[PDB]
Formats: structure tokens, C-alpha cells, sequence
């Protein structure tokens, strides 16, 4: 059979938080610098600031995505973001 | 007196008097109690020289509700600082959708 | 009793001598002040139990994030001018 | 400058993990404009709390505390 | 016949509307609303007209601030007619419930 590997094994189907470490610890560092120079990034509660991000961008895809099927499409121009943006209230 | 004497013209001793009754720390602090009136005092100025101006803007001497409504919802920093509260008998900024126009 | 409307209208007179004012805008400008003050006054407060403790720096750091930086670094420096002038 | 290290792939897979298969030629530039709108001030609040910690290192109390305010 | 085209005078009535700041809701019926939402929970209330001013007041203002957004969600999409998906869709998007 082909489709009770997709049941037995698709019991539990998650998806992660993907933004690479490095990159987005390097960015950080980046920004971080001319806020205030020799800032020492403490290797620890960087994950879960890593966390909350990725939490309000999934949030914005999501409003996104309902204001794409409001369109009746599904393709993201920047209307949907900066109206998304706007009506969020910032 | 020693707003006088500090510059400043609101009365120190009154809001002294409000955050001791308020308790919000046993001894607060005393150095400087008056300087969470100048912060005060100076964001009261930047709205009423608003005000003032917007006021002036369609010739009324006295300030109109509206103009101060104006007056603050102009200025995008002000918008961001205080954008969640309403004012009673205040007004909406004349925006009509340029494509709405025939 | 004790009204805030003499300040704020000395204020004004120091800064428009020749506009008057409403009596609904005279309400509007004490709830104004009355709620600001409250506001970063609990913010104070909370500062204070920010810090395994029990001054100024609190009341400049709590206005330092409360409202939008442009017009915060003006608030402090004119603070820190006001309490220069009343320190002697 | 090194804004670009987020790479287009990972916009995919993150549009991937909201739904929809489907993905512009700008929404990468247009993310990447959104999260430098976001992280900017949500490590600037940390900042007022190393400020208000005198304490040179984060820590996660600080940071939390600087955080939990966005909502 | 000095009939215009619809949404010629739309345009200059907004105006007219954005220009003025003056209460749009009847005050008699804000009262019978008022008193009838209100006998549900306790009877002599005593009411002072002030605190009615007020939610009156409180409820325009959320009204418009809504009515404008729906218009922003609206003229989104190729539409100028506001219809209840509109609506749906503001009211769902700031999680108000």
C-alpha cells in the first residue's frame, strides 16, 4: 500500500521555526551594534526572542493569507502587507 | 517658590502630594519629584502651542475641541504616542480616496 | 479642590498671549495631564520593582521608552536643565 | 549590511509553514522590510533595559520584560 | 430634470459630514436603547444624562473608526459597494472577539 505510511506516520505532522541561527545572530549583532557599540550578545534568551518573531511574522502570513482569499487569490502583492500593517494598528 | 526657582510653573507639590498618596514606591524619589512634571510640562506645551496654532489656523480666538483634535492627530508622533484614545466632540481629518473621485 | 487650571493657562499665555480657550477643551486638558501623569507614574513603579531593590534615573528611563524618542530626549534634557536650575 | 543574509528559500519555507504555496517576487523584500520594522524595537526596548539594568550583558528577565509589552 | 449621476453629490455630502463634528444619533432613541438594554440587569438605575452623553459618544467614535477601516478593506479589493464580508473581516482581523 501508498497511503497508510501518510496515516500512521502523518499522526503528527508539526513544522518548525526555520530562521537560520547564525544569520539572524549575526543580524542581530549587526543592529545591535550602532545602538550601542561592543554590545556582548549573551548566547542564552536569544531563542526565545528568535521564537517570539517568527510568531508575529506566521501571525502576518496568516492576516495575509485571509486577505488573499478575501481577493480570491492566492498571490501576495504589498497591499495586502501594508494594509495588514495598517489595520494591526502600527 | 521652587518651581520658581527650578524654572518651572506647574505646582510641584501638588503632584508630590498625588504620588505620595498614590504609593506607588514607600520613599520616592526625592531628588528630583518635580521632574516627572517637566517632562509634563513640556509635552503640555508642545500640545497647547499646537493647539494655539491650529486655533489661529481658521481665525477662532478660543480653542475649539476640534482644533485640538486636529492639532494632535497632525503630527504622526503624537498620533503614536496617544492613538487609542478618543477625544469627545472631536472630528476625523478630511481623507477622500483619490481613485473614489469621478 | 484643587483645579490645574491655572497652569495651564499661564502656559498658554507664555506661548499664545492673544488665544483663548473652551471650557470643553479645559476638561480635556486635565484629563490629559491627570492621565500622563498616571501613566508614567506607574510606569515609575514598575521601573522600581524592575530593580532588586526598594530617584530620577527611574522616572528618566520610564520616560525614555513611554513615548516616541524624538520628543523623549527633549523631555529629559529639559528635566535634567530643571533640576540644575532648583539644585542651587 | 548583511540584511541579506536571510535567504529567499527561508521566506519560501516560511510562507510554507502559513499556508499557501503561493509567493511573489518582492514579498522576500517586503518581509525582510516587516522584520526590520519589528526586531529594530523589539531588541531597542531591550536596550532601554540594559540602560535601566546597568548591566552591560541581556539577560532574560530583562529581555522578556522589554518584550511582553507588544501585546 | 436637475437629477445627477449617483455618487455625484456622495462626494460633496462626505465632505459636508468630515467637515462637522456634531452628534449623529438622536438622543431620544440612544435613551430608549439605552433603558432597554440597561432594566435587564437592575431596576432604578437613576441614570445621569452625562454618563448616556458619554457611551453615546464612545459608540460613534468606534462606529467611524470601524466604518473607515471596512472602507480601506474594501477599496482593497475592485469594489466600492461594502458588503457583510467586509465587515466580517475587520471585525476578525483586531481579534475585538
Amino acid at each position: 500500500g501508498t497511503v497508510a505510511l501518510r496515516e500512521i506516520r502523518r499522526f503528527q505532522k508539526s513544522t518548525e521555526l526555520l530562521i537560520r541561527k547564525l544569520p539572524f545572530q549575526r543580524l542581530v549583532r549587526e543592529i545591535a551594534q550602532d545602538f550601542k557599540t561592543d554590545l556582548r550578545f549573551q548566547s542564552s534568551a536569544i531563542g526565545a526572542l528568535q521564537e517570539s518573531v517568527e510568531a508575529y511574522l506566521v501571525s502576518l502570513f496568516e492576516d495575509t493569507n485571509l486577505a488573499a482569499i478575501h481577493a480570491k487569490r492566492v498571490t501576495i502583492m504589498p497591499k495586502e502587507i501594508q494594509l495588514a500593517r495598517r489595520l494591526r494598528g502600527e | 517658590s521652587r518651581s520658581a526657582k527650578a524654572g518651572l510653573t506647574f505646582p510641584v507639590g501638588r503632584v508630590h502630594r498625588l504620588l505620595r498618596r498614590g504609593n506607588y514606591a514607600q520613599r520616592i524619589g526625592s531628588g528630583a519629584p518635580v521632574y516627572l512634571t517637566a517632562v509634563l510640562e513640556y509635552l503640555a506645551a508642545e500640545i497647547l502651542e499646537l493647539a494655539g496654532n491650529a486655533a489661529r489656523d481658521n481665525k477662532k480666538t478660543r480653542i475649539i475641541p476640534r482644533h485640538l483634535q486636529l492639532a494632535i492627530r497632525n503630527d504622526d508622533e503624537l498620533n503614536k504616542l496617544l492613538g487609542n484614545v478618543t477625544i469627545a466632540q472631536g472630528g476625523v481629518l478630511p481623507n477622500i480616496h483619490q481613485n473614489l473621485l469621478p | 479642590k484643587e483645579t490645574y487650571s491655572s497652569y495651564i493657562y499661564k502656559v498658554l499665555k507664555q506661548t499664545h498671549p492673544d488665544t483663548g480657550i473652551s471650557q470643553k477643551s479645559m476638561s480635556i486638558l486635565n484629563s490629559f495631564v491627570n492621565d500622563i501623569f498616571e501613566r508614567i507614574a506607574t510606569e515609575a513603579s514598575k521601573l522600581a520593582a524592575y530593580n532588586k531593590k526598594s530617584s530620577a534615573r527611574e522616572i528618566q528611563t520610564a520616560v525614555r521608552l513611554i513615548l516616541p524618542g524624538e520628543l523623549a530626549k527633549h523631555a529629559v534634557s529639559e528635566g535634567t536643565r530643571a533640576v540644575t536650575k532648583y539644585s542651587s | 549590511d548583511n540584511i541579506q543574509g536571510i535567504t529567499k528559500p527561508a521566506i519560501r519555507r516560511l510562507a510554507r509553514r502559513g499556508g499557501v504555496k503561493r509567493i511573489s517576487g518582492l514579498i522576500y523584500e517586503e518581509v525582510r522590510a516587516v522584520l526590520k520594522s519589528f526586531l529594530e524595537s523589539v531588541i531597542r526596548d531591550s536596550v532601554t533595559y540594559t540602560e535601566h539594568a546597568k548591566r552591560k550583558t541581556v539577560t532574560s528577565l530583562d529581555v522578556v520584560y522589554a518584550l511582553k509589552r507588544q501585546g
